Order: structure tokens, then sequence, then C-alpha cells
RNA sequence: GGUUGCGGCCAUAUCUACCAGAAAGCACCGUUUCCCGUCCGAUCAACUGUAGUUAAGCUGGUAAGAGCCUGACCGAGUAGUGUAGUGGGUGACCAUACGCGAAACUCAGGUGCUGCAAUCU
RNA sequence: GAGAACAGAAAUCUCCAGUAGAACAAAAGGGUAAAAGCCCCCUUGAUUUUGAUUUUCAGUGUGAAUACAAACCAUGAAAGU
RNA sequence: AAGCUCGUAUCAGUUUUAUGAGGUAAAGCGAAUGAUUAGAGGUUCCGGGGUCGAAAUGACCUUGACCUAUUCUCAAACUUUAAAUAUGUAAGAAGUCCUUGUUACUUAAUUGAACGUGGACAUUUGAAUGAAGAGCUUUUAGUGGGCCAUUUUUGGUAAGC
């Protein structure tokens, strides 16, 4: 029913893709989890 | 010296994010307009992951800043639920500072099970006078050192008034 | 398969000169070139339109046309056993007065000085330009300076 | 300031410096090169700049032609002059602009000769118009919207000034649609609101609505109306009767200067540092490095 | 397999690196370049001594690798595996080109092996010890010297060790506070650069 | 001399860290009825110059600072190069004759200059 | 880089740095920072008349391009484009 | 080959002077980009290992990354700098200066632009050197497989390729 309002991305990118920071080997093996 | 430096703060971003679009986002807006009487900004999916169910400009997750007064009640009113305790992070060395909280019933605001349980990310923005010197149009500048907020200064305000506390180490 | 394009070869020729990119100072478009000013043609690679061709940078001509933005320019191009007369037409970004006139009118300007100048006083000119004439005779003083004898050098190694 | 920041050898050694207005931000350079260039075959032919600045709380506008030793002045009026015909009060708003400009265009308009013919719009009902072309005669002196960076709102106060001066004799082209009164969902003006934002009639309105609503702002903001005696209904009295002292007398009074040019400057040189020599900071380092030594 | 090194010995062509208009080239065979106690302290070893190539030609990575080991073989167990530090001055960045076995037609090469173009009087082999070790490492150089093409002659260092300065400028550096020691190099005490941190570093200058 | 508007060249002007800055001017700063712009009067707009402040911006100074600029028989007449020989060398190559002449290095000096207009103890 | 519930190496939010290390369909190389990049608004000049010009060059053609003239338009406060 | 218009004239595979262009050689890499050897010094709430451990946003060894100052060595398709040889234009009568006409272009403007009437300025007409000359037109033959030498340089192990 409202104008919905969307966010002005400045970043130039058009590809769909994740960025390098985004990557399977960075990833702290044993990381805190829950449990019980 | 300190006449004119003292701080205030600049604005409130709540942010919720979620992992589609659809009735859910719409529902999490409603909470933040509301919550803000301002009608709010979604943000749209950057990029594709399908990890975590989403594709780009999928409208993710909505969020609205807030500033002036307005501001220090939703924030006080939100450092009530987190009971005026806060973490030694949480403060960035630019000085500002954010907190989260689940539930956000838990400050004011009934319940209306047509809406539901949502999050939210309160993130509180600090600067001071002569803010609008990096901010304005003509003659854009830069801060000058001795007045940038810095997380001391940050800290030692955010231990004054609101009484609260920083803990951790 | 072979390539020429028009802007060919040109990598190093329209680049930007080192820390100099960027948009133009405005003197560029202050300067005022009447038809038939001495003009250099060099090309300012930001400056897409109304650009020279690769062949005419670094030469020099005279500008036959004035129009809003550009001066036309006539060079004399050499092809086979002749000159054809080409016509270019330049933005004033890719022109700059030439300063190869610039003595001459100053000495212009000098000549009819020295002729009223030494005829008021009765003559006597020689205003005509002469090559570097050989040394005159000089006599060299030893007083305070007495010559000091030097010999070659033996042969050293220092790696 | 961050130590993980920083600018190495390099990055300082192939720092390309933008100009230097533009490191200042003051100008928008592929602004001055639209503006500043003529046509080619005109010549030597100067384009004239209506420059209108805005301050805190003056208003500066200036009639300048541009050479590559520097800009040049032709003429130049301030808000500040305004208390002059009669205006003391509200020097930074759209109404002491309209005022401003009307007094630059019969400034230059007089000492440029256009000054009997051409004397613009002095009835001001605030309808849309450019002074035209007066035939078998010299034309309208032309000079163009400098906006500086303003930004293009309708009803900015840069139109101001540029309405006073397109009604005060000057050929300055431009459109309808920037002005107070703009209709934005039909292409129309409305000249009663746009008049009335030429005398003040906003101003004067928000007094109207502020002695019977809230005194204490009206006792805040508005304090020198007050304690000149100044009500509401008499604005557009102090502005409309300002227009005709204009133009009778738009001849640029200077200040009385009080204390010469070696004056001033003996006394500022005072508080400004004078650098050192090479042999004095040759003594620093020697004396750094006995103190330091230790 | 290997064609024999007269092919490629001259600097025939225009360098042809390894390049991503080349990328195909296999392994240099000569890797490792410092051999020896390549951790020394710049004050342990100060006599040089080197092997220049006083010819422009090519040398190939295999046949640096073979005068490698040869060199520091004969050096180790003679003067004794840490008696010395060997650093090998040149670096086979050139790619050579071989035609495999059309006729003439459409001949050009794919990467055969790599070198380096080496120049009259460029150092090669550079090595640091004790004065009192000067023989072995030259007959160390010198039985190398008959694993490369070429005239190469081998030289006595007017420097300290591996460093830009002859022997006494470098006392007087050294004996004065201006020297101050990194791993297996040193930096320097400057005249330039902020007053601050200089002193910093070099605490043990500012005296006289 | 200081400052502001418009500037010319566009680092001797940029960068980092401090400190100093009278007068004016800038600046921050006060408000939201009006035109206007926003998720948000932060920016953009409008009103006030009042209520408040030199804190920042800005100006300048400090610095065996970074960088940039300039200079030198500093390196170096080196590298490279135009011309020549029935010059040396198996060759790779290299000396000589007649001219041209770098880059890096090092030393020393420097740290914006100025136009048009209005200002200001 | 430092920061904030679920939230992880990657989701959305905020600051500080940031000469371009990005982006401009595609090949490469130029070029570009209050833009030539990113967002939005309005439009259709990707039009009409026929010459001159540069590249290839025989100074033919063809493709491509450059500056004008005359019209009729777009956009913008305007200079302009 | 035919001539033709002329004749102090314009003229040049050359120099000097003045002023422009260029990115090769060389140079550079404790300058960008890309490569590349070795140490040293930092940094992890955080790559992975171990020891102490209920664990920790725990302490300590440790290995990899980054970071900071360094070090050896490189580039036809890298580069801040940047030659030599070659390269554009200028060195006047078609020139310089005064005065003030024409217009439908152009300026706020009889402003400016373009071409002009009229007037002044002389010889050593504007550096060197050379010149028997210079400019101009028509027509038409053969030819349209080349090869070699020094230097520059591509492919190739090379080749009398
Ligand atoms: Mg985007
Ligand atoms: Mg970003
Ligand atoms: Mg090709
Ligand atoms: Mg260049
Ligand atoms: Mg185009
Ligand atoms: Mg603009
Ligand atoms: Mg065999
Ligand atoms: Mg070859
Ligand atoms: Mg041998
Ligand atoms: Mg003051
Ligand atoms: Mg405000
Ligand atoms: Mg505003
Ligand atoms: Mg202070
Ligand atoms: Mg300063
Ligand atoms: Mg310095
Ligand atoms: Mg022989
Ligand atoms: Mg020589
Ligand atoms: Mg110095
Ligand atoms: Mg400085
Ligand atoms: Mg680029
Ligand atoms: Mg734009
Ligand atoms: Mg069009
Ligand atoms: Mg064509
Ligand atoms: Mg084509
Ligand atoms: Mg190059
Ligand atoms: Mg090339
Ligand atoms: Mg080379
Ligand atoms: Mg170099
Ligand atoms: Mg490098
Ligand atoms: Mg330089
Ligand atoms: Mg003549
Ligand atoms: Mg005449
Ligand atoms: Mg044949
Ligand atoms: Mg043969
Ligand atoms: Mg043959």
């Amino acid at each position: 029913p409202p104008k919905e309002i969307v966010k002005s991305n400045t970043s130039s990118k058009k590809a769909d893709v994740p960025p390098p920071s985004a990557d399977p080997s960075k990833a702290r093996k044993n990381r805190p989890r829950p449990s019980g | 010296q300190n006449p004119m430096r003292d701080l205030k703060i600049e604005k409130l971003v709540l942010n919720i994010s979620v992992g589609e679009s659809g009735d859910r986002l719409t529902r999490a807006s409603k909470v933040l307009e509301q919550l803000s009487g301002q009608t709010p900004v979604q943000s749209k999916a950057r990029y594709t992951v399908r990890t975590f169910g989403i594709r780009r400009n999928e409208k993710i997750a909505v969020h609205v800043t807030v500033r002036g007064p307005k501001a220090e009640e939703i924030l006080e009113r939100g450092l009530k639920v987190k009971e005026y305790q806060l973490r030694d992070r949480n403060f960035s060395a630019t000085g500002n500072f954010g907190f989260g909280i689940d539930e956000h019933i838990d400050l004011g605001i009934k319940y209306d099970p047509s809406i539901g349980i949502f999050g939210m990310d309160f993130y509180v923005v600090m600067n001071r006078p002569g803010a609008r010197v990096t901010r304005r149009k003509r003659c854009k500048g830069t801060v000058g050192n001795s007045h940038k907020t810095t997380k001391e200064d940050t800290v030692s305000w955010f231990k004054q008034k609101y009484d609260a506390d920083v803990l951790d180490k | 398969g072979k390539s020429h394009g028009y802007r060919s070869r040109t990598r190093y020729m329209f680049q930007r000169d080192f820390r100099k990119h960027g948009a133009v100072h405005l003197s560029t478009y202050l300067k005022v070139y009447k038809v038939g000013d001495i003009v250099d043609i060099k090309a300012n690679g930001s400056i897409q339109k109304g650009m020279p061709h690769k062949f005419y940078q670094g030469k020099t001509g005279v500008v036959y046309n004035v129009t809003k933005s550009s001066v036309g320019v006539i060079i004399n191009k050499m092809v086979g056993n002749r000159y054809l007369e080409k016509r270019l037409n330049l933005r004033v970004e890719h022109i700059k007065h030439s300063k190869c006139r610039q003595e001459f009118l100053e000495r212009v300007k000098a000549n009819a000085a020295k002729r009223a100048e030494a005829k008021a006083q009765g003559v006597a000119v020689q205003l005509k330009r002469q090559p570097a004439q050989p040394r005159e005779s000089r006599i060299v003083s030893t007083e305070g300076n007495v010559p000091q004898t030097l010999a070659p050098v033996p042969y050293e190694t220092f790696i | 300031a961050f130590q993980k920041d920083a600018k190495s050898s390099a990055y300082s050694s192939r720092f390309q410096t933008p100009f230097r207005r533009r490191r200042e931000g003051k100008t928008d350079y592929y602004q001055r090169k639209r503006l500043v260039t003529q046509h080619k075959a005109k010549y030597n032919t100067p384009k004239y700049r209506l420059v209108v600045r805005f301050t805190n709380k003056d208003i500066i506008c200036q009639i300048i032609s541009s050479t590559i030793t520097g800009d040049v002045v032709l003429a130049a009026a301030y808000s500040h002059e305004l208390p002059r015909y009669g205006i003391t009060h509200g020097l930074t708003n759209w109404a002491a602009a309209y005022a401003t400009g009307l007094l630059i265009a019969r400034r230059t308009l007089q000492k440029l000769g256009l000054d009997e013919t051409y004397k613009g719009v002095e009835e001001v009902e605030g309808e849309y118009e450019l002074t035209e072309a007066v035939e078998d005669g010299p034309r309208p002196f032309k000079v163009f919207l400098d906006i500086g960076l303003q930004r293009t709102t309708t009803g900015a106060r840069v139109f101001g000034a540029l309405k006073g001066a397109s009604d005060g004799g000057l050929y300055v082209p431009h459109s309808e649609n920037r002005f107070p009164g703009w209709d934005f969902e039909t292409e129309e003006i409305d000249p009663e609101l746009l008049r009335s934002y030429i005398f003040g009639g906003h101003v004067s309105q928000y007094m109207e609505e502020l002695a019977d609503d809230d005194e204490e702002r009206f006792s805040e903001l508005f304090k020198g109306y007050l304690a000149d005696d100044i009500d509401a209904d008499s604005l557009e009295d102090i502005y409309t009767s300002a227009h005709e002292a204009i133009r009778a007398d738009p001849a640029f009074k200077p200040t009385e200067k009080k204390f010469t040019k070696e004056q001033y400057a003996a006394e500022s040189k005072k508080y400004r540092q004078t650098k050192l020599s090479k042999e004095e900071r040759a003594a620093r380092v020697a004396a750094k490095i006995a103190a330091l030594a230790g | 397999a290997r064609r024999p090194a007269r092919c490629y010995r001259y600097q025939k062509n225009k360098p042809y690196p390894k390049s991503r208009y080349n990328r195909a080239v296999p392994d240099s065979k000569i890797r490792i370049y410092d051999l020896g106690k390549k951790k020394a302290t710049v004050d342990e070893f100060p006599l040089c001594v080197h092997l220049v190539s006083n010819e422009l030609e090519q040398l190939s990575s295999e046949a640096l690798e073979a005068a490698r080991i040869c060199a520091n073989k004969y050096m180790t167990t003679v003067s004794g595996r840490d008696a010395f530090h060997l650093r090998v001055r040149v670096h086979p960045f050139h790619v050579l080109r071989i035609n495999k076995m059309q006729g003439m037609r459409g001949a050009w090469g794919k990467p055969h092996g790599l070198a380096a173009r080496v120049d009259i009087g460029q150092i090669i082999f550079s090595v640091r010890t004790k004065d009192s070790n000067k023989d072995v490492v030259v007959e160390g150089l010198r039985r190398a010297r008959y694993k490369f093409p070429g005239q190469q002659k081998i030289i006595l260092s007017k420097k300290w060790g591996f460093t830009n300065l002859d022997r006494p400028e470098y006392l007087k550096k050294r004996e004065a506070g201006e020297v101050k020691d990194d791993g297996a190099f040193v930096k320097f005490l400057s005249k330039k650069g902020s007053l601050e941190n200089n002193i910093r570093e070099f605490p043990e200058y500012f005296a006289a």
C-alpha cells in the first residue's frame, strides 16, 4: 500500500558472484557451536 | 578543552535481517515503522547465495535510521532490555556502538500474532558539533584529530549518563 | 590478420602525461585563435571528439577556419614525391599557439627599433643575424692559477 | 591517526593533486568550463557571469568575466549594503536577494549606459518576463546564471537574485519553474505567490501566526523586529520603497575605511608567525640531539 | 634430449620471459640461490670473492644448478658446511624456444628451458667467509668455472662481505655508531629522517 | 598584512603529528509556518542572526618527518649513440678517431605564487 | 580496518580509511572522480537537406570518423550539450 | 620526347638560429604493474598443528599467512626519468606600423571579425651554403620475379635459409 523505499548501492559490480572474502577456506574449524 | 565539543548521538539505525522477502519481510517492516513512526527503507541482496536461500536484489532486509530526541527514547528503550550492560567490543574505535536484541516486543510494543516476533540490530552513531564539515557539499573537509570521536571518549560517555556498565575486558 | 585502425600504435602517444590526467585547465579554452595563426598540433586523449589523427601529432600548421569549438588547420602532408594540402578540424584542446614565430616578431619589433634608433642617429646598422664566430685572441693569467699537471690513472678493480 | 591506514612513500609520490579550488571544494570546474568558454568565432568577446554566492547571512552578487591572468569583476553588490536602502533585517532571505539582484542589475546597467533605456520592470506584479530587446537600439546586456554549487530546487533563493536581476533590466536567460509558486503537477506559475516572496510575504505571514500562537519563539527570532517596532504587515512596504531607493541611487558607496592600508597590515603581522632560518633549525637539531642524547 | 649447450649460447633474441603471453614454460633447474650459512651476521664474513663473467652470453639454469652444486659441495666439505655464504647473483628469467620435430612452415617455438642473460663484468657467484678461508673459496669458484660456457674469472672483492662499502669504510661506519645489525644484512644510520625514531634505532650513536 | 567571493597556473600548494591564531570575514551553530528534498530537516530547502562557539573547518608555524620542487665539474663526459678504418679478437666481442650525451646515485636549497572586486585594528 | 540479535568464510546495518587499485556490452590499449562510473528524472538528434573535411588512398571507391551550414526537436535554472 | 611562361627568379636528400613533437636505446625496481632470492622485526577474538587444560573473546610453544623496514635478481607485448639518429613549423614586400571604410556575421555597444581606401617605414629584405637558373604542360616506352654489402632487426639449432 505505501511506496516501498529501497537503498541505493553505490558499488559498481554487475556480476552475481560472491566477493573474494567469501571463501570456504577461511572457516575456523571447531567453531563454538551449540549443544545440549 | 571542551566548550562546544560535548558529544551527541548522530543517529540510531535499527536493522532486521531476514532470509527472504514476501510476507515475513513486510511484517518486519511494519515492526520498524510503528517503532520509529517513520516509513522505513528495505535493502536488496547484493548477490545470490542459496545456502541462505537468497538471490541478488531479492529485498532481503529492512532498516530505518533515526535522529534527534526520538532516537534517545528508542535507544534507552532498548538499553533497558540489555539491562544497561554492553561489552568492550560493541564499541568501534571510531567511537560508535551497537547491540542486538531478539524479540522486538521486549521494549514497549504489544504482540499481534498476525505480525510475529523479530529481532533487531540497534546501532548508534556518535559525532560532535562540527559534524557537517565532512557532510555538507561546499568546502567538504575532515574533522581535525582532537575533535574526532574515539572509543575511549565514547565508553566513558556511555559509562556516565545511562549509568550503565561496559563490562568484559 | 594485420591491423590498422584509426588510432593504431597510439598507445603511448595519446597517453595522458604522468600526474597530469583529468579535466583540462581553463586557459586552454581561453586562448583566442584568429585565422592565420601558427598552431602546434598535439592530441589530448581525454578529448575524443575533434581529435587529430596520429599522423599530425607533433605537426605545426596554420588555421584557416574558426568555428564554435574548433580551428580548422591546413597542413602540408608529404605523400609520394609531392606535398598535398590537407585540412584538419581540431578542437582547441588539441591546439596551442606556436612559439616558433615568437622570436621572429620580437626581432621584427626589435629590427624596426634599431633601424629608427640608428637611422635617427646617422645609420651604420648591420641588423642581420650571424652564426657563432670563432673565438678572439685572449691572454690568460697564471697569477694565482699555476697550471696543475695531470696524468692518466692506473687500472683498478673495486668490485 | 590510525597506524595501519598509512600513506606509503609511493602513495605520496604518485598522488595527483586535484587543482586547488577543487581541493577546497569551492569550484566545480566542469561547470566553470561550460560557463566560461566563449564561442571561438566570437574571439575576445567576454562571457559575463552572474555570480550569486550565499555566505552565512551575507549575499554576494557579482558580474564577472574571465581572463587567463584572473577573473575580473565588472560590478559587485552585497546584501550588507542594503541598510543604505532601508533593510536592516533578514539580509539572508529571498527578498534580500531579489533586492541585491536588482541592486546589481541597475548598478552595472548604470555605469554601462543602458541605464536610462532598459529600466526593466518597475511595476513588480511578479509575472514571468525576460527584459526584451529595444527596437532600433543597443541590445540588453547579457549575463548568465552562475549557481556555484547551489542545488537546483524549485523555490531556492539563488533564483531570487535572478528575478531581481531579470526584473532589474539585465538579460539573464531563465525559465519559470525554479521559482516559488511553481506548480509541480501542471506547468503553471502563480505570480501572486512569487510576488509575495519578493517583498517577504512568507516571512511576515510567519510573524503573523507567531504573535498569536507562540510568542516565545517570536521573542527569540524576530527580536530586532520588536526592538525596531516593525511588525508584520509593514514588511512589504520596507522592500517596496527600497526598490525605489535602489533604482534612485545604485552608485555604490564604499565605507570610510578607518585605518588605511599600512595600518591594517602593521597590526596583522603581530599575529602572523615568521618561519625560521636553516642555521636556527640546524641549531634546533644540534640541540635536540644534545638533549635527547642523554 | 637436452639440446647441446651451443644452440642457446649467445643472446640472439630479445628477452622471452615467462609471462601471460607465455605461461607454458617448465620449471627452472636451479632453484635455491643461497647456501652455506645464510643467517650469518654481516660482521662474521668480511672477505668477499666473486665469479665474474667476462662474456656477454647466456647461462642455462641446468648449468647454474651444476656449478652451484659444485662450488658449494667443495667449499662445504673443505672449509665446512657453515664456513661460507654462497649466493648466486644471476637468475634464469629467459625462456628458450625450440622447434619440435609440417616444414619450416609455422616454426615458432615452444618453451624448451630457461637461462639467464649474463653481461661482461657481471658477477655470477658471490661468496663471503673469513679471510682465513680465501683459498678454499677461490678454488671452489675455480671448480665451478668448468661448468660454464665462456670466459669467467674469479675476483677478490674490495668490499666488506656482501656490503656496498669498502673494508676501511665499513669499520669507520661500524666503529662509530652508524651500523646496526639486521638478519643477514645491516641497516645504516642516515642523517635524514625524523629525529624522533632515528634515535629510537641506533641508540648506540649520539655519544661521540 | 588578515579575510571573503571569482579565480590563473595546478603538490614549493599534497600528506602525517603537534601547537599558535587579535580584528573582521568565514565557519559551526538556532528553528520548521512557508517553497522545496529525504527511511531520517544529517544532506538538500526555507526562516532567524536571534540563543551559544573558536571545538572543528580555515589561516599560519614546528619537523636531522613522508612526498613534491630546484640546483651542482655529485655520479658521469659513465651508459647509450651519429660517423670511420683492408683497426684487435676464432668468436663472443673490444679498444681507437670525430661528434652527441642519459637515467639512477650523492650533495645543497626550497615548502605555493599571484589576479579582479568587497572587506578588516 | 573497527564495529551490531539469530548470522557462520559469505546475508543485512554503521563508521573510518580509500588516485581509482573499480566500473564503462565485448578483444586489447587509451580515456574518465562533484565523471565518462552508480541511482533517478525528462526525452528520441539513432531525425530532415545537401556540401566540405580526416583515415585507408589512385589522394577512386567502401566502411568508419571530424568540424560547420540550414531546418525541426530533446534536456536542463542557465551557460550548454 | 615536345616544348611553354619567364628570368633575379623562385630554388635545395645541407648547415646555423628560434620553437614544437616522439617513448626506442640506456636507465629503474629499498617508484606503480608483473616477476624474483634471502634473511630480520612486528600482528590474530580469527589457517592449521601441539602442551597445560571443564572451558575461555585462555596462557605458552609452533607452522603458515599477512604487515613494516630491508636484501639478490628480471620484462617485445612494464615504468617515473630519458638520450643519440632521424622529424613538424618559423628566419619578412604575400613584411611591419599609423589612419579609418564596407556587412545581411558578431558584440551591451560602430563592439569585433573578415577585405578594404589612404599614410609612414628601404635597403645589408631579414642566418649559412650552394644554384645555372626557375616555374608549367602534355603525351608515351620499358617495368611492375630482384639480389648483395655494413648497421638495425623477426622466425629458426643453424643455412650460401
Ligand atoms: Mg548498484
Ligand atoms: Mg562501498
Ligand atoms: Mg597486428
Ligand atoms: Mg608523452
Ligand atoms: Mg562519437
Ligand atoms: Mg554540476
Ligand atoms: Mg649430438
Ligand atoms: Mg632469432
Ligand atoms: Mg670455462
Ligand atoms: Mg571572530
Ligand atoms: Mg539542523
Ligand atoms: Mg541549507
Ligand atoms: Mg585550538
Ligand atoms: Mg595546517
Ligand atoms: Mg624533506
Ligand atoms: Mg679471421
Ligand atoms: Mg666518444
Ligand atoms: Mg633535502
Ligand atoms: Mg609545506
Ligand atoms: Mg587506465
Ligand atoms: Mg553530472
Ligand atoms: Mg542528436
Ligand atoms: Mg571516405
Ligand atoms: Mg573497418
Ligand atoms: Mg618502454
Ligand atoms: Mg613501442
Ligand atoms: Mg632494454
Ligand atoms: Mg630509471
Ligand atoms: Mg617492482
Ligand atoms: Mg623529474
Ligand atoms: Mg622578405
Ligand atoms: Mg596599402
Ligand atoms: Mg628470384
Ligand atoms: Mg647466394
Ligand atoms: Mg638467397
